[PDB]
RNA sequence: CCGGCGCGCG
DNA sequence: TCGCGTCTCTCTAAAATTGCAGTCCCGCGCGCCGTAGGAC
DNA sequence: GTCCTAGGACTGCAATTTTAGAGAGACGCGA
C-alpha cells in the first residue's frame, strides 16, 4: 500500500474549509503535513485539534509530540505554556473537525463512488458483499467497516481497535485509498457516526436503508433523534441522476425514510414478506452448510447458492441485489458478487474442517444481539445447540444472568466461561451467570466434585470453566451431525484482556486448531461426551 | 495427585493418587491442549511434591472438615480395636481444626516458601 | 483507680468487693481475659470483704465470652460451677443469664442456652439485655438463629413469645435470609434447602437486580481461600 | 446366590430367568408398651 | 399468606381446591372462593365450574 | 573459644 | 427351568507382633587430635 | 610439602501383618 503525501498551508485550509475563526494568533502561512485531534496520534508539523472534553494537559502533550498549530473553541495562553507558532479559535471545534479533514485531503470522496449503508445489523456483511461484486464488475473497492478496512482487493488495513472512527480518520482513510487506484467504497453509517457529525463532510451516492429498530442501548437519544439519526442519510438525497434509494420496505419505518430529500430520485426495495417491493425471494431452502434462495428481480429471476447462514444475511443479499438492479448492473455478476462471500469476517465467520457441524463467530455481546443470534441459529434447523459465552469486568455489571438464561432456555447443552475478564475476577462474573438459573458456583462445584451433573429443569445440560479455552475446546470436541455449537462475545478482535494487560488472542484461529485434533482425544478411548470425561482407567 | 484443588472447577475423573504416570496425560491431552494454556490450567487437575500439598492445605475448610469429622463420629458411635480407633482420629482431627480457626496460624504454613538462615555470629556443620 | 486503690491499702484502708467490681468494670473490656481473672482470683481467695459477688462473677464472665481469640467455654463453664458452688451467699440476676445465653450460643452449647434463656425469661427486660442493643453481634439474634438451625422449634416459639412480652421486635441479623430466600418461617419443613413449586416460574433477573447486581454489591457465592 | 444382589439397587422388574444376570451386569454403568412405661427414667432429680 | 402483599400462581389455587373436593370438604372450597372474590385476586374460570358442580351434586 | 575420642578426681 | 451349595476370590473388623521415639547424677582437672583431596 | 576449594533395658505406642469372618458373582455339576 502507498501513504499519500500532503502539504497544505493553514491560510488555505481556512479558506477551502470556509471556517471563520474566532480569533488568530501567530502565523497563518505554516506548513500543514496533518490534522489529528488525539494527543496520542500527533505527529511532527501535524496540526492539532483540542475538544472541549480534553483538558489542558491534551494540549501539552501534543505540543511535545509535535503539534505547530492549535485549533480550539476557547483562548489557550500560549506564550508560557504551549510552544506552538500559532492557535485558531472556533466557535465548535467539533463540526470544523470534519470540516478541517475533508479540506486538507482535497475531499476525496468527489472521485469515488460511496454507496451509504445504515440499519441494525448487516453493516459489515453489506460493505463486503457489494466490494466483491462491484469487484465482479471490475470496479475496485474497498472497505469502511468496524469489523476491518480493505484498500482492494485483500490488502487488509491495521485499524485501531475502535467501533467508531472520527471524521478525520475517515477522511484521512480514504484518501489513502483513492491514493491507491480505489474506485468505489462503501462506510458503515451508524447512528453514532451520522448523529455527532462524523460523517456530515463524506459525499454519499447510494444509501442502503436495511432495519431500524430499538437495539442499540448505548444511543443517547430517544426514538425520534434515532430514527432522525439515520434520517440524516437520506436527508442528503438531492440529485436524481446520481443518487439511488434503497430502502427496506418490510421494516414499518419504511415510508418515513423514502420521504426524504428529493422524491424523484429513484428508489429500489428490497423484502421478503412484501411482493410489491422490486427485490423479493420466491422460495428459500435452508442448510447447516448453504443457503439457497430464489429472487425476483425486475431485471430477472435470480437463482443463489450462498454460503450464508440464515436468513439475516439474505438482506445483505438482497441489498447487494437491490444495489445491483439500482445501478442496473447485470444479474450475471450479480450470482458472482453474492456466492463468491461464504464467511464474512467478525460476523458468523463459519470454522468449517470436514466436520457434521458448524462453528461460527459472533461480535455480539449485548443481549439484544445475542438473542437474535440464538433465533436465528435455530431457523437453521440444529439437532443439539451448544454456547459459549461470558461478561467482561468493571463494566455491564447488571445483565449478566439475562445472557446464560437466554442460552439454557435456547441451548441444550452450554459452556460457561468469561469474555474479557479484565481486573476483575472471572470467578465472580462466572458465579454471576448461575444466578439466573437458581445455581451457584458453590453449588455448581459441589456438583463437580460428586463427578455427576443432574441436567437443568427442562432437560438441559449445564457445564462450567474458568478459561475459554478449554471450555471452547470441549465445545468443538462435543459438535456432533446435525448439532450447532455457538461462540460469541469477542467477534472480529484478536485481544483478550486480563488484569490490564491485553494479551494476543484469536478465537477463530483457536476453533480452527480445535477442529484440527478432535479426532484423537475422542478415539483414544476417553468418554468427551459430557464432563468428566471416562477415562479408561478411571472408573 | 489427582485434584489437589476444589475452589477451582476441573474436567476430569481422577481421584486419588495415581502412582503410575497417566499416558493419556503424558502425550495426548498436552499435545492437544498444547503447552501454554496447558501449563495455565496444569496445576488445578494433577499435581506432585510439596506443592500439591501446600495447594490442598490452602485451600481447606475448616469449618466442613469439623463437621464432617463430627458427623462420621456420630454415624461411627451409632453402630472393637479399630472402630475406636478411627474414632480417636475423628477427634483428633476437629480438634486439631478447631485450633486454626481462632487463632492466626495457617496450616499452609507447614510447608515452606522461604528458608530464614542463621545469623552469621551464631554459626562462626550448620 | 489502680494507683488510688494501691495509696488507699497503704494508708490503711483495705479493697472490699465495691472496688474490685468497680476496678473490673474496666478491666473486663479489655479483650484480655486474664487480667478480669487475675482479679477474680485475687478476690476469691482472700479475705470476707473481698470476696466476690454476682456482679464480680457477671464481669468475669462477659471478659471470658467477648475475648479476641482462642476458646472459653471451658472457662466459662467453670467460672458458672464455682458460682453455683457459691449459692448460700451469691445470687444470679438478668446479665448473668444474658451473658450465659451469649456463651453457649457462640459456641453451639444449644441446650444449655435453652436453659438459661429459660432462666432469664423471668426477669422483666430479659431478651432485651440479650440483644445488647444490637451490640457484640447480637446474641439474641444469634440465639433465635441457633433455636432455628438445629430444628428447636418450641423453643423457638418461646423466646417469640418472650421477646414479644418484652416488646422487643425481631432483628434484622435473626431474620436473615436464607440461599433459597427462605427464613426461619419455613427452613425446617421436609424440603430442605430447596424451594417450593409455587405456581410459576421464579423470576431470577428479579432477584440478581434486587441484590445489587446493578451496583456491584451482590455477595458471591463461590468459596475462597481463608479462615473466614 | 445372585438374588441377595438385587438390595444394593431398586430391584427394577426382574424374577423369570436371566434379567436378574443383565441387570446385575448393566448395574456397573452407573458407577408389651404398658410394661416399657413401667420404668422411669430420674434425670435431675437429685 | 395473601395478608403479607403476596400472590400466588393460579395452578396451585386450582390443585388445593381439587383436593378438598376429593377429600370431601366442601366447606372449606366454599371458604377458598369466598374470600378470593373479596381479596380481589381472580379465579380460573374452570376452578367455577367443578366447585360449581360440586354444589350441585350435593343439594 | 567447635565437636568427638581416651584417661582421670570428688 | 431355574435352584443349589459353593470356587474363587473379596473387603474389612480385630487383634498381634514390631519398628521407632524417648530417657538414662552433678560438678572439676589434664592430655591428644583434628581441617579433608587431587593433578601439579 | 601444598593454597585454595568443593550392638543395652524398659516403657509406650502407632504400623504392618496377618487371622478370621462373612460373603458374594460366575459356575460345573446337577436335578
Amino acid at each position: 500500500i502507498v501513504e499519500p503525501k500532503f502539504r497544505l498551508s493553514l491560510a488555505e485550509l481556512l479558506d477551502e474549509s470556509k471556517v471563520v475563526p474566532i480569533s488568530v494568533y501567530g502565523d497563518l502561512d505554516v506548513e500543514i503535513t496533518g490534522i489529528q485531534h488525539d494527543s496520542r496520534g500527533v505527529s511532527s508539523g501535524d496540526l492539532f485539534v483540542c475538544c472541549e472534553n480534553e483538558g489542558d494537559s491534551v494540549l501539552s502533550e501534543a505540543d511535545k509530540r509535535g503539534a505547530v498549530a492549535v485549533v480550539a473553541s476557547k483562548e489557550i495562553d500560549i506564550e508560557d505554556t504551549l510552544g506552538c507558532r500559532a492557535l485558531v479559535i472556533v466557535e465548535d471545534t467539533e463540526a470544523v473537525l470534519a470540516a478541517l479533514a475533508s479540506s486538507f485531503y482535497r475531499h476525496p470522496s468527489k472521485n469515488m463512488a460511496v454507496i451509504g449503508v445504515t440499519g441494525t445489523n448487516g453493516k459489515t456483511t453489506t460493505t463486503y458483499l457489494i466490494k466483491s461484486l462491484y469487484e465482479a464488475m471490475g470496479v475496485r473497492t474497498g472497505m469502511f467497516s468496524t469489523v476491518s478496512c480493505y484498500v482492494h482487493g485483500d490488502n487488509k488495513m491495521d485499524s485501531p481497535t475502535t467501533t467508531s472512527p472520527d471524521a478525520v480518520l475517515v477522511q484521512s482513510m480514504m484518501a489513502k485509498m483513492l491514493h491507491n487506484g480505489t474506485e468505489a467504497l462503501v462506510m458503515e453509517a451508524s447512528p453514532q457516526e451520522l448523529a455527532s457529525g462524523k460523517c456530515d463532510e463524506v459525499d454519499f451516492d447510494i444509501a442502503v436503508f436495511t432495519n431500524l429498530t430499538r437495539e442499540d442501548s448505548d444511543f443517547r437519544g430517544t426514538d425520534e433523534e434515532y430514527r432522525d439519526a439515520e434520517a440524516k442519510l437520506f436527508a442528503r438525497m438531492v440529485d436524481p441522476e446520481r443518487h439511488r434509494k434503497v430502502v427496506n420496505i418490510d421494516d414499518p419505518n419504511a415510508a418515513f425514510f423514502v420521504q426524504q430529500g428529493n422524491p424523484d430520485v429513484p428508489v429500489v426495495t428490497f423484502a421478503m414478506e412484501n411482493t410489491k417491493a422490486d427485490v423479493h425471494p420466491l422460495k428459500f431452502e435452508l442448510s447447516l452448510f448453504e443457503t439457497q434462495v430464489l429472487v425476483n428481480t425486475p431485471q430477472g429471476i435470480l437463482e443463489i447458492s450462498s454460503g450464508l447462514l440464515g436468513r439475516h444475511n439474505i438482506y445483505n443479499i438482497l441489498a447487494a441485489v437491490a444495489v445491483g438492479i439500482a445501478v442496473g448492473a447485470p444479474l450475471e455478476d450479480i450470482v458472482r458478487g453474492v456466492e463468491e462471500v461464504d464467511a464474512v469476517p467478525g460476523r458468523c465467520e463459519l470454522i468449517d474442517e470436514e466436520q457434521a457441524f458448524g462453528v461460527i463467530v459472533d461480535h455480539a455481546n449485548t443481549p439484544d444481539g445475542l438473542s437474535r443470534l440464538l433465533d436465528s441459529v435455530r431457523e437453521l434447523k440444529p439437532r443439539r445447540i451448544i454456547t459459549v459465552i461470558g461478561c467482561a469486568g468493571e463494566n455491564e455489571r447488571g445483565k449478566r444472568p439475562v445472557m446464560t438464561k437466554i442460552a439454557t432456555e435456547k441451548s441444550d447443552v452450554t459452556m460457561l466461561t468469561s469474555d474479557n475478564p479484565g481486573n476483575e475476577d472471572p470467578l465472580d462474573i462466572l458465579d454471576d451467570m448461575l444466578s439466573g438459573i437458581g445455581w451457584t458456583m458453590q453449588e455448581y462445584l459441589k456438583h463437580g466434585e460428586h463427578d455427576y451433573y443432574p441436567p437443568l429443569s427442562n432437560g438441559h445440560r449445564l457445564f462450567l470453566h474458568d478459561v475459554r479455552r478449554v471450555a471452547v475446546r470441549c465445545a468443538v470436541a462435543m459438535g456432533e451431525e446435525g448439532d450447532m455449537v455457538v461462540v460469541a462475545g469477542k467477534g472480529h478482535e484478536s485481544y483478550q484482556l486480563e488484569g490490564d494487560k491485553k494479551e494476543f488472542y484469536d478465537d477463530r484461529e483457536e476453533c480452527r486448531e480445535a477442529l484440527q485434533y478432535v479426532d484423537e482425544l475422542h478415539q483414544a478411548g476417553i468418554d468427551t461426551s459430557e464432563f468428566p470425561w471416562r477415562l479408561p482407567e478411571s472408573h | 495427585f489427582a485434584r489437589p484443588i476444589t475452589k477451582k472447577p476441573t474436567f476430569l475423573r481422577l481421584r486419588g493418587s495415581f502412582e503410575y504416570e497417566i499416558q493419556s496425560w503424558k502425550y495426548s491431552i498436552p499435545l492437544f491442549f498444547t503447552t501454554q494454556g496447558f501449563e495455565i490450567f496444569r496445576n488445578r487437575e494433577i499435581s506432585t511434591g510439596a506443592g500439591a500439598i501446600r495447594e490442598q492445605l490452602a485451600d481447606l475448610d475448616l469449618r466442613i472438615i469439623i463437621e464432617n469429622s463430627l458427623v462420621e463420629w456420630k454415624q461411627l458411635g451409632e453402630e472393637d480395636r479399630k472402630i475406636v480407633r478411627r474414632k480417636d482420629f475423628l477427634v483428633r482431627r476437629m480438634e486439631l481444626a478447631k485450633h486454626f480457626i481462632r487463632t492466626n496460624i495457617e496450616p499452609e504454613w507447614m510447608v515452606l516458601c522461604l528458608l530464614p538462615v542463621l545469623p552469621p555470629e551464631l554459626r562462626p556443620d550448620i | 483507680a489502680l494507683d488510688i486503690s494501691y495509696e488507699m491499702e497503704a494508708a490503711g484502708r483495705f479493697a472490699t468487693t465495691f472496688h474490685f467490681n468497680c476496678l473490673l468494670s474496666v478491666q473486663a473490656t479489655c479483650g484480655i481475659p486474664e487480667v478480669a481473672y487475675a482479679t477474680f482470683e485475687n478476690m476469691e481467695y482472700g479475705e470476707d470483704f473481698m470476696k466476690p459477688d454476682t456482679e464480680t462473677y457477671n464481669w468475669v464472665i462477659q471478659a471470658y465470652t467477648r475475648a479476641d481469640s482462642y476458646d472459653r467455654v471451658q472457662d466459662v463453664a467453670e467460672l458458672l460451677g464455682m458460682m453455683v458452688e457459691d449459692y448460700k451467699r451469691v445470687q444470679p440476676n438478668v446479665k448473668t443469664h444474658a451473658l450465659l445465653v451469649e456463651c453457649f450460643t457462640k459456641y453451639c452449647v444449644v441446650k444449655e442456652a435453652i436453659r438459661h434463656f429459660r432462666a432469664l425469661k423471668n426477669f422483666e427486660g430479659g431478651t432485651k439485655v440479650l440483644h445488647n442493643a444490637g451490640n457484640f453481634e447480637d446474641p439474641l439474634s444469634l440465639y433465635l438463629r441457633a433455636l432455628c438451625r438445629e430444628g428447636r422449634i418450641v423453643e423457638l416459639i418461646d423466646a417469640l413469645d418472650a421477646m414479644r412480652r418484652d416488646n422487643q421486635p425481631i432483628p434484622p441479623r435473626a431474620m436473615i435470609m436464607s440461599r433459597k430466600y427462605r427464613t426461619l418461617v419455613s427452613s425446617w419443613i421436609e424440603p430442605l434447602q430447596e424451594e417450593a413449586e409455587l405456581g410459576y416460574e421464579i423470576d431470577y433477573l428479579a432477584r440478581y437486580v434486587e441484590e445489587g447486581g446493578l451496583t456491584g454489591e451482590r455477595k458471591r457465592w463461590v468459596p475462597r481461600r481463608g479462615k473466614t | 446366590e445372585l438374588k441377595e444382589e438385587l438390595e444394593a439397587q431398586g430391584l427394577p422388574i426382574d424374577g423369570t430367568r436371566n434379567v436378574l444376570y443383565q441387570r446385575v451386569q448393566k448395574a456397573r454403568r452407573i458407577n408389651v408398651d404398658e410394661l416399657i412405661c413401667r420404668i422411669k427414667l430420674h434425670e435431675g432429680d437429685t | 399468606t395473601h395478608s403479607l402483599g403476596y400472590a400466588f400462581g393460579s395452578p396451585l389455587y386450582d390443585e388445593i381446591i381439587t383436593l378438598c373436593l376429593d377429600l370431601g370438604e366442601l366447606d372449606a372450597a366454599i371458604a377458598i372462593v369466598a374470600d378470593m372474590e373479596t381479596t380481589g385476586i381472580t379465579v380460573p374460570d374452570q376452578t367455577l365450574d367443578k366447585v360449581i358442580s360440586a354444589r350441585q351434586s350435593n343439594e
